[PDB]
RNA sequence: UGGUUCCUGCCGAA
RNA sequence: CGUGGAGGUCAGUGACGAAGCCUAGACCGUAAGGUCGGGUCGAACGGCCUCUAGUGCAGAUCUUGGUGGUAGUAGCAAAUUGAUAGAAUAAUCUAGCGAAACCA
RNA sequence: UGUACAACGGGGUAUUGUAAGCAGUAGAGUAGCCUUGUUGUUACGAUCUGCUGAGAUUAAGCCUUUGUUGUCUGAUUUG
């Protein structure tokens, strides 16, 4: 391939796993920061191996979790020239990070983004409404808009990003009702991805050669962390009352007060970067996929220099007091 | 011009090498102060032995350069139309014996 | 007329001390010598500054303090071959030492105070002869030319008057021997004048040592000891 | 060896 | 058919404009060409019957002159009291000057 | 003209390894002084001990900041 810089640093979906319309309506990707990486003591259960039932030590990645919410939808129509959208619909309140996200120079802008679509709610709703009922009689596909909580977040750019999602749920109709509902609400990893998924992830790599869009399959999911959890870094093994968070924080890129996904391997793209976690694109069965890990111990040692703790009150706790 | 530079050098020096040696002791004293008022000043003060010589001698060897860099362009030029003139003789001798 | 502030040697590099005054000395100086963004200097390079910075410098400036004594040098330089001149210095101060002294607004920080500061010489000369020795007023007059020649030249009415912010003053008195730079930034009242001023960045003091080359070390100009 | 200066009509080979 | 000159003739034309030049102006000739309009222009020139010839060009790598591209290119003594300048430290850019080879 | 930004300051994390200076009976010994010692003690004494994981660095591409302090603007383009 010849090797040309990414078009956005936000890197495209460009497939989507199948629709399944027997299940219900849930969403199938979404758009994290990715903090760093860290080493995780679990088990292995893999009989067949060696290493069966055996201590192993693992790499993995962090990414930054923030509730995402849902601003707007947009449906596609087919047409004999490929996938077309009709119309998309947006929400009435939108944060300034959003409306951030369209202008160039909202410093200084008077900030008139969506100022008479917030008309089209002073109404009934009926072009609104029409429109709504028109994705359900028309747009066989439906993607959501989605945004991020960015000022949940150690990064530095206030702006967020906006992303398409398509839907794979059932019924179009209670596809955009559901995104009806769910328009200026929040949405959660929980609700969305689990436990031992088998994820992709799609992100812009290192630039420096560099600053390519990769997507990199099969990686699985090793703990969906709550933001409110104060025992993010424990497990049932290790009954220390921890954050995910390493001691001094993630290297160049701050905390995770937020949720988190820590995610097994590595990952195309630094710190800091935009990065999409999509599901499979089909049921893998490896045995691989199907292992159900459990978790034993985890590293939140300092990465800014050679660690030697886990706590500060374990640091306390050995060196004692001190002159200061 | 560097020739004019190392004129007016050579007419400093025999300026200096004419008076006495106390005159030459206190006009170098005057040349040193007024010289480094004029250079921390910003006046790029230009005057010295070798330099000048060797600057002298980079503008011969760019000189001889192209000297030879237009003498051998003359001599390919000749080849040439030497070369053309053998052609149109070939062809002339060729319709000779047609 | 742009400048160069650089401290030389590895006693200079290995103080974090010093590095708050080159810090504090890019602070003062105009937005052309702003040599910002060179605040890491590296351990390799040792006067390599001389074959890169004439393609675009003048008045380059050096720290450097004796591996045998402990006293730190300032040394004034121009990047065409000129003279350079050599000063020990008195009375280290940090700027942030000023603020705990005395607390004041300073305007440091915005860049609305991105303008070039001003020639005060507090009776550093003097062309009258007031002694046996000459040679100490060409001193004066060629450090004089020094300093109006290292800031940009002022033919004052072509001047613009709006932009004042930053003045500075060098404070020479014939009997200590010392020369001190103490720089303030204005304030105006308006009264149709009266004009306040409050302290920036660092106060110091220097001393007269000798006078050498423009490059550094080439031929010792002259002697003062 | 190469070149060898206006038109039209008629006759016109090897 | 056209050109220079010569004999005769048109008591030919001409400073109220000859000759020449231009003419996205008209006309007559099969053509060689000729006639007129208009514009420019300033002093000579044509038709007819004859005579006479240094009398008709696209070429001859023809002769001479003029002008192109090459090309602002090569390049900077290529021709021009002493020498291309300016800047880069007194070790690439701008500025200035500026070719030739060759060219159904 | 704002959880706004920035210079400081603070806290966190990591690096190096006990800073300067104070005190000593600790110090192989040499003289010195008598009260010639059953550690009698006073001077020099590389060093050692306590003050002391002390002191120094810490983002220049680490993290955070209810503390301070200042800041917010011009040039061009479009229906």
């Amino acid at each position: 391939l010849p090797r040309k810089r990414a078009a956005s640093i936000r890197a495209r979906v460009k497939a989507f796993p199948k629709d399944d319309r027997s299940k219900p309506v849930a969403l199938t990707s979404f758009l994290g920061y990715k903090a760093g990486m860290t080493t995780i003591v679990r088990d292995l259960d893999r009989p067949g191996s060696k290493f069966h039932k055996r201590e192993v030590v693992e790499a993995v990645t962090v990414v930054d979790t923030p509730p995402v919410v849902v601003v707007g939808v947009v449906g596609y129509v087919e047409t004999p020239r490929g996938l077309r959208s009709l119309t998309t619909v947006w929400a009435e309140h939108l944060s300034d990070e959003v409306k951030r996200r369209f202008y160039k120079n909202w410093y200084k802008s008077k900030k008139k983004a969506f100022t008479k679509y917030s008309a089209k709610y002073a109404q009934d709703g009926a072009g609104i409404e029409r429109e709504l009922a028109r994705i359900k009689k028309y747009a066989s596909v439906v993607r959501v808009l989605v945004h991020t909580q960015i000022r949940k977040t150690p990064l530095a750019q206030k702006k967020a990003h906006l992303a398409e999602i398509q839907l794979n749920g059932g019924s179009i109709s209670e596809k955009v009702d559901w995104a009806r509902e769910h328009f200026e609400k929040t949405v959660a990893v929980d609700s969305v991805f689990e436990q031992n998924e088998m994820i992709d992830a799609i992100a812009v790599t290192k630039g420096h050669r560099g600053y390519h869009s990769r997507t990199s399959i099969n990686h699985k999911i090793y703990r969906v962390g709550k933001g409110d959890d104060e025992a993010n870094g424990a497990t049932s093994f290790d009954r220390t009352k921890k954050t995910i968070t390493p001691m001094g924080g993630f290297v160049h890129y701050g905390e995770i007060k937020n949720d988190f996904i820590m995610v097994k391997g590595c990952i195309p793209g630094n710190r800091k970067r935009i990065v999409t976690l999509r599901k499979s694109l089909y049921t893998n069965t490896s045995r691989k996929a199907l292992e159900e890990v459990s978790l034993k111990w985890i590293d939140t040692a300092s990465k800014f220099g050679k660690g030697r703790f886990q706590t500060p009150a374990e640091k306390h706790a050995f060196m004692g007091t001190l002159k200061k | 011009d560097v020739k004019s530079h190392l004129k007016l050098l050579e007419a400093k020096k025999n300026k200096m090498e004419a008076k006495d040696e106390l005159e030459q002791i206190k006009q170098k004293e005057k040349e040193k102060w007024q010289k480094a008022m004029l250079q921390a000043e910003g006046i790029k003060i230009r005057d010295d032995e070798k330099l000048l010589r060797k600057a002298i001698k980079r503008k011969e060897a760019q000189k001889r350069k192209s000297a030879i860099e237009w003498s051998e362009r003359k001599r390919v030029v000749e080849d040439t139309i030497s070369e053309r003139q053998k052609r149109r003789e070939e062809n002339l001798r060729i319709r000779k014996d047609n | 007329p742009k400048s160069m502030v650089i401290r030389v040697g590895q006693t200079s590099l290995a103080n974090h001390s010093l590095n708050q005054l080159v810090k504090d000395f890019r602070q003062i100086m105009q937005p052309h010598t702003a040599i910002k963004l060179k605040e890491r200097k590296s351990n390799k390079l040792k006067d390599f500054v001389v074959m890169c910075g004439p393609l675009g410098v003048t008045h380059l400036f050096m720290f450097t303090q004796s591996e045998k004594t402990g006293n730190v040098s300032l040394k004034i330089a121009r990047t065409p071959q000129g003279p350079t001149v050599t000063f020990q210095v008195l009375d280290y101060s940090l700027g942030r030492d000023i603020k705990k002294f005395l607390k004041r607004p300073k305007s440091l920080n915005n860049d609305d105070v991105l303008n070039p500061p001003l020639l005060v010489l507090n009776g550093f000369s003097t062309s009258k002869r007031s002694g046996e020795d000459d040679q100490d007023v060409n001193v004066e007059k060629v450090i004089v030319s020094m300093f109006q020649n290292i800031f940009p030249p002022l033919n004052p009415a072509r001047t613009s008057l709006n932009s004042i912010k930053r003045v500075f003053m060098i404070n020479k008195d014939r009997e200590t021997g010392e020369i001190s730079m103490r720089h303030y930034f204005i304030d105006i009242r308006e009264v149709e004048k009266a004009i306040k001023l409050t302290e920036l960045g660092p106060r110091l003091t220097l001393k007269l040592v000798k006078i050498e080359e423009g490059i550094c070390s080439g031929k010792v100009l002259h002697h003062e000891f």
